[PDB]
């Protein structure tokens, strides 16, 4: 799961140019992620140049591979009961209380 | 199980001492998990015998299959821990036992390539024709996964046992034919004396056969003998066509046994057959030729005066 | 078909001038009809066996079924001609054909009480044991019907294949008593050698079976012979047990042959049980009760050095 934290503007905001030349200019920038980064970093960023800075760890590089190949996290409520059905269907597979096919098509409804 | 899972515990982590413990207050043997892994699971899986001895001592089942239908002989065939399957199976432990895929524990040893496992295994009556979900037996596991000395053994056996079977199916078959020809209507004594001194000597055949693989330490293993093809054969001359089709298999059997012993390296059996198999078969083939070719030459079938006559003169 | 029907009309109505005529203008004998219904067919129906013989002599159809399955054979054994029911199968005549209700002709002649015709019949090879649509063998249809004498043979006969078989088999769980006992493991040499004696006697039993068969005119027919239930026994005490139960077993079966016989008014079949099967089953029996007795008393299985002294001093 591709967990992407990004940054929304309220949609009241009358502040729209603003707000999208700090987010543009100064933080999706080589300097902005760098001085977020020294406090607490962001492992891998979506800018391309800082992710060439960044991919000296090769944590961050990992974490990039596996978010390049991963799956992006579904923004929709039904979600919700994914985390509900799927769940019993292992707690149905590593338990053996149902077989393979069993528990993958009771989560499927 | 108020001393159940401190008997799964001490199964987890070895501790003869706790274990001794424990039975000195009388923990109960047979705590199974909702999953239905024993004390004697993880006794196997971890490979210490003597929590394994004294948990068969206080009375734990062998034979307890889990959810996935594994049990502790499954389990110690996988990890290849040889002690504890000998004494599994010293205690009644079933050696054919299947798995949810019917994955018996012969299988799992040839696919990983435990030769000691296969071979105690064997010696207890392991199935060498067991499928699995897949039709897979453990000779195509074993060829799968390279174990190329497994797949020699487990050839070799099922081909003896077979050339066991062929020879108990052909003494049968001379056993008929031979009460053939003393039926009231077909009333030829020689025919039917001649065809009895085969069927015994297939039978003495087939016993060489299976004091070999006694001497050898491998397994005999006994199948059905099926009915031979005919109840009413037609004349001398057509039986000694079909006694000469008959042998002639056979032959072509044994050939092919050599052929397998010889990729095999094992000389002691090429000359085994070699000695006691191969020049009999050349003399029969030879003889049964000579009988159909004077059968013909004589008139026979539709001269009843040909089969009378060779009746007296060659097999009196 | 420019003279089949000539045919038909002579076939009918039985003139073999007119059909010898019809052969002297070469008619054809494969005359169907809309039905199937052949000039062989109602020669067999009327019961003439000239327009048959000559039939037959231009090669007409001897299994030509119609659209209910019927041949010449299952009319001729429906009406009672034996004659052309012998020259039928003097042809080549299927004798275990089935019709559209899967009845042999067999079923047919047991059905109605034709003597002459059940046995002709079962000198060529029918078989006891066809079932029909409804599950009935002619056994079944003799006794519904009243023919008790036909029902009688066809018990009497399946009782003595029955016995021939069950001599056969107990040969092959003491073959496999005797190479049980010669393992390394197993290391009893005059078990075996007792083992490998009574697997030819039992040999032997069956083949006076089969020989007393032949002398009375009736029909050998032989089965698969199934492989026992063990290839490991487990001590001398539990194959000696196992042998007895066996004998047992043989003695019983011997005791209804027995009384069946003495229903069906036959004293030489008696009298031949009871010289040749009856005493010998009593002494072995009295036998293996003695061996398994002094083996408990001495203290096995659980004491090895009583088998290697049973095994010195009673068996050598």
């Amino acid at each position: 799961f591709v967990g992407v934290l990004s940054a929304g503007i309220n949609a009241a905001s009358p502040n729209k140019e603003l707000a999208k030349e700090f987010l543009e200019n100064y933080l999706l920038t080589d300097e902005g992620l760098e001085a977020v980064n020294k406090d607490k970093p962001l492992g891998a960023v979506a800018l391309k140049s800082y992710e060439e800075e960044l991919a000296k760890d090769p944590r961050i590089a990992a974490t990039m591979e596996n978010a390049q190949k991963g799956e992006i996290m579904p923004n929709i409520p039904q979600m919700s009961a994914f985390w509900y059905a799927v769940r019993t269907a292992v707690i149905n597979a590593a338990s053996g209380r149902q077989t393979v096919d069993e528990a993958l098509k009771d989560a499927q409804t | 199980s108020e001393l159940g899972k401190e008997l799964l515990e001490a199964a987890r982590a070895g501790q003869d001492d706790e274990v001794r413990i424990l039975m000195a207050r009388g923990a109960e043997v047979n705590a199974a998990d909702n999953t239905g892994t024993t004390p004697l699971h993880l006794a196997a899986y971890s490979g210490h015998l003597e929590i394994v001895e004294v948990l068969l001592k206080y009375g734990a089942e062998v034979n307890a299959a889990d959810v996935f239908g594994y049990t502790p002989l499954h389990l110690a065939a996988y990890w290849g821990h040889l002690e504890i399957v000998e004494v599994l199976l010293k205690n009644g432990a079933d050696v054919n036992a299947r798995d949810s895929d019917g994955m018996t524990p012969l299988h799992l040893a040839a696919k990983w390539g435990h030769l000691e496992i296969v071979e105690v295994l064997l010696r207890y009556g392991a199935d060498v024709e067991a499928q699995d979900k897949f039709g897979k037996t453990p000779f195509d596991l074993a060829i799968d996964n390279g174990n190329e000395d497994i797949a020699e053994v487990l050839q070799a056996l099922l081909a003896i046992n077979r050339q066991i079977n062929l020879e108990l199916y052909a003494s049968y078959v001379y056993l008929s034919m031979s009460y053939y020809f003393d039926r009231d209507d077909v009333a030829l004594k020689n025919f039917a004396k001649y065809f009895l001194h085969q069927s015994h000597e297939e039978r003495e055949h087939a016993e060489k056969l299976m004091k070999l693989q006694n001497q050898r330490g491998g397994a005999i293993s006994l199948q059905d003998i099926k009915k031979p093809d005919c109840d009413d054969w037609e004349s001398g001359l057509n039986a000694m066509e079909c006694a000469l089709h008959l042998e002639k298999n056979v032959n072509q059997s044994l050939l092919e046994l050599h052929k397998l012993a010889t990729d095999c390296n094992d000389p002691h059996l090429c000359d085994f057959i070699e000695t006691h198999y191969l020049n009999e078969q050349v003399k029969a083939i030879k003889e049964l030729g000579d009988h159909v070719t004077n059968l013909r030459k004589m008139g026979a079938p539709e001269s009843g005066l040909a089969e009378y006559l060779f009746d007296k003169h060659t097999l009196g």
